[PDB]
């Protein structure tokens, strides 16, 4: 009565949206309903394809009239297994209700069921030894083939649930529902483009209309290809309407459509605004301001970034992978760590020396289904879905098991990584870059010889020997660091005393620091072999440590008025403390 | 060295199934 | 929050799936984003097509408070979704939305407010919002993929510095009558 619903009515009240391809599908289907045996077809098929759309489109073209003769009038029901069950609070209640429903169609012989998810109604309602299966009920009937009904499940379904009801199974004709090509997925827009564009008071371009079925199938890899049109279809027209005022966009350009399909694929857009393009130009001396020397490790950075902004970039690759070796106390890490504040975007570490054992490799990917950790999930395929544009640092890659190194070939190469949940995490928009020190030993060593030789030859044999041809074919470049000379120790020096200088002044403390002081700084701390690392502790044992001293039991507990200066005669720093 | 072996932990899965009822009148 | 609330009020005014899904780590102001939104419409700062709708904020504990004898969930559960439609400018707001693909099974069935629902967001009908983590969303909610189709996901990010103290400004009244005291602009920084 009030369960079912007579599709072929809705349709001509416009309830259900036109058909457009499909034909060998359709032709199938109703082959299969003539037929005088296995009369009941399936719809197997992945979530989106369309499979709903098939059983209920039929009803549009019977109205329509573009049908065979033989299919021509035929009630098709849509049954609502939720309504079946709201009043089956007494006992034969579901019984009577199943049982009404089924005369009505036998003796008819015409009208057709339409079961959406027919997998759940093999489990339908039994509270107390009842056992009234609804599949149980309506088997008989189908054995016969008085009566046929369309069915729609999935995949994992129709196996998992399905397939287990082998009674059923051999009933039913499987047909299978593939999503249609790029070239067929424009025709079916272009039949549904009127409807969504009377709902917007819009009008898609044509060009647009391609653009959605090519780019959301290139970024949104989520959702299969023709439900993924639509879907930033239908949003671009939702986000011309809320225009500011007297709805401006009455058209939506492949602009709008790009717009829709980076916000929806969490990517940087096209078309890059004012604001974005002030700070990558600017890049070329804010990092260099932070980390002195290295400037073609810098540019490295900032040309992969300013050419996938650019739209020139790897398909399926991420924007860099990049392998930062060198000496000890070198900005390897930190010109990475202050790349992302300069970005903006979340920064993704993960210290590689917690992977040095094979079986650690479980907590990237995560464990596998029936596990214990199973449900924590992977750290890293987690990371790079929450912050698809981000910058992922591997520091000290060379202490993980080369298994490890096996892992990022796919992310290199491919971009894309399979976790323990199936999910497809997106390495196209992250940066990649993974410190190593290996050949560092050899670096420090000083030759057996009058003349020091440069190791840097040496030290490359490791990387190369560590790091098979594979992971060195994958990577956009290896930039090694070359060390400190005495100039950028001076640079270094200065860096370290404006950190010193913003921690004072947090207790309200000010410093004044000679030129001439900052001088004897670098060269009493200066070591080419141990990198900028010793030069925070000279500024330790020489500035913050009389400071400390001051702070906790002295006078400079406020105003500070610090100044320091270095006497030629002793060859020692001279400290001010003022009360202020 | 002799190399090392690990060994994996697998657990295993129960659940509980409520229980609706119906009145005969 | 003017980006998010722009991109779920675009979702919402869309003609099939208009169903948003606050996707985003625990603290980052998920739920306030959905009841903000209902404060934001009285107050009157929203975009004329969101005005004069309400938003309703689903207890699925009290659904299932006297589902003894069958069907009491699904006519329960069928009747509050008639409500909807009928007025059709209403919105649901479910949180921890992962909870519903399960309830409502009684011995062995799969008839839940899953399926219960699903017919009814693929066709517009009615409009539900979302929000739930990211563990939750991948480990449950991504294993629906019919449900998760039609709900577009709407990721939240944790906001910087200085828009956190805008945040606490605006808020800062309400802590202030519950304490009597008074918070200065240096402690909030
Ligand atoms: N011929 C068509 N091909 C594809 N999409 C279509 C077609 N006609 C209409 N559509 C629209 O796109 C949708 C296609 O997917 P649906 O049939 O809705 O999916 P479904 O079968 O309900 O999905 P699940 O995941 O199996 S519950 C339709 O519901 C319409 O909104
Ligand atoms: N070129 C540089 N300019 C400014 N500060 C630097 C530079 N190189 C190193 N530093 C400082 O020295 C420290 C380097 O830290 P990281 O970059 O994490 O070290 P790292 O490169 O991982 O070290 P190894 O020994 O090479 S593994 C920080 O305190 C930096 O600020
Ligand atoms: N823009 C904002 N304006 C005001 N309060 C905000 C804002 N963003 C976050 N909050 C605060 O964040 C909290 C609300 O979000 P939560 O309490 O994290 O809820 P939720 O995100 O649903 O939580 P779970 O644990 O993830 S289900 C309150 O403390 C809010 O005041
Ligand atoms: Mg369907
Ligand atoms: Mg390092
Ligand atoms: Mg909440």
């Amino acid at each position: 009565e009030n369960f079912t619903t007579n599709l072929n009515q809705l349709a001509r009240v416009g309830g259900i949206d036109p058909l457009i391809g499909r034909e060998k599908e359709l032709e199938r289907a109703i082959q299969v309903l003539c037929r005088r045996r296995k009369n009941n077809p399936l719809l197997v098929g992945e979530s989106g394809v369309g499979k709903t759309a098939i059983a209920e489109g039929l009803a549009w073209r019977i109205v329509q009239g573009d049908v065979p003769e033989v299919m021509a009038d035929c009630t098709i029901y849509s049954l609502d297994i939720g309504s079946l069950l709201a009043g089956t609070k007494y006992r034969g209640d579901f019984e009577k209700r199943f049982k009404a429903l089924l005369k009505q169609l036998e003796q008819d012989t015409n009208s057709i069921l339409f079961i959406d998810e027919i997998h759940t109604i093999i489990g339908a309602g039994a509270a107390s030894g009842g056992q009234v299966d609804a599949a149980n009920l309506i088997k008989p009937l189908l054995s016969s083939g008085k009566i046929r009904v369309i069915g729609s499940t999935t995949y994992q379904e129709f196996s998992n649930i399905f397939e287990k009801d082998r009674a059923l199974a051999r009933r039913f004709q499987k047909i299978d529902i593939t999503e249609p090509s790029i070239e067929e997925t424009v025709q079916i827009i272009n039949g549904l483009k009127p409807k969504y564009e009377a709902h917007h008071d819009v009008r898609y371009t044509a060009k647009a209309v391609r653009a959605a079925v090519e780019l959301a199938v290139k970024y949104i890899n989520d959702r299969h290809l023709p439900d993924k049109a639509i879907d930033v279809i239908d949003e671009a027209g939702a986000r011309a309407r809320l225009m500011p005022v007297s709805k401006r966009k009455k058209t939506v350009n492949v602009a709008d459509i790009e717009s829709v399909v980076a916000r929806i694929a969490r990517i940087p857009e096209k078309s890059v605004s004012q604001s974005d393009r002030d700070t990558l130009k600017n890049l070329g001396d804010r990092l260099k301001m932070l980390v002195f020397g290295q400037d073609k490790a810098i540019e490295a950075l900032t040309e992969a970034i300013k050419m996938a902004r650019a739209g020139l970039g790897h398909e399926h690759k991420p924007v860099g992978s990049f392998l930062f070796a060198g000496p000890t106390g070198v900005g390897k890490t930190e010109v990475t760590v202050q790349l992302s504040k300069a970005l903006g975007i979340e920064l993704l570490r993960f210290d590689m020396s917690e992977y040095m054992e094979r079986h650690t490799v479980s907590r990237l990917i995560g464990a596998p289904p029936g596990y214990v950790g199973f449900d924590q999930g992977g750290l890293l395929t987690d990371a790079v879905i929450k912050h698809p544009h981000a910058v992922l640092l591997l520091d000290e890659i060379e202490k993980a098991h080369p298994d490890v190194f096996n892992i990022l070939l796919q992310v290199m190469d491919n971009g894309t990584l399979t976790d323990n949940n199936g999910r497809k995490a997106d390495f196209r928009n992250v940066v990649l870059v993974m410190t190593t020190n290996a050949g560092v030993r050899e670096t420090e060593r000083k030759s057996i010889g009058l003349i020091h030789q440069d190791n840097s030859t040496d030290a490359m044999e490791e990387i190369k020997k560590i790091f098979t041809p594979e992971f060195r074919n994958r990577l956009d470049n290896i930039i090694w660091f070359d060390h400190l000379s005495t100039d950028v120790i001076h640079q270094v020096v200065d860096k370290f005393i404006v950190e010193l200088q913003v921690q004072l002044d947090q207790k309200g403390v000010s410093l004044e620091v000679s030129q001439e002081a900052r001088n004897w700084l670098a060269e009493k701390g200066y070591d080419r072999a141990m990198g900028a690392r010793p030069m925070a502790r000279v500024i330790q044992d020489n500035l913050k440590k009389p400071l400390a001293n001051e702070l906790l039991f002295g006078s400079l507990v406020d105003g500070g008025q610090v100044t320091v200066a270095l006497d030629k005669e002793k060859n020692e720093l001279t400290y001010g403390f003022q009360s202020a | 060295g002799k190399t090392n072996d690990w060994l994996d932990f697998d657990q295993l899965a129960e659940e509980k199934v409520r229980d609706a009822l119906k009145p005969p009148s």
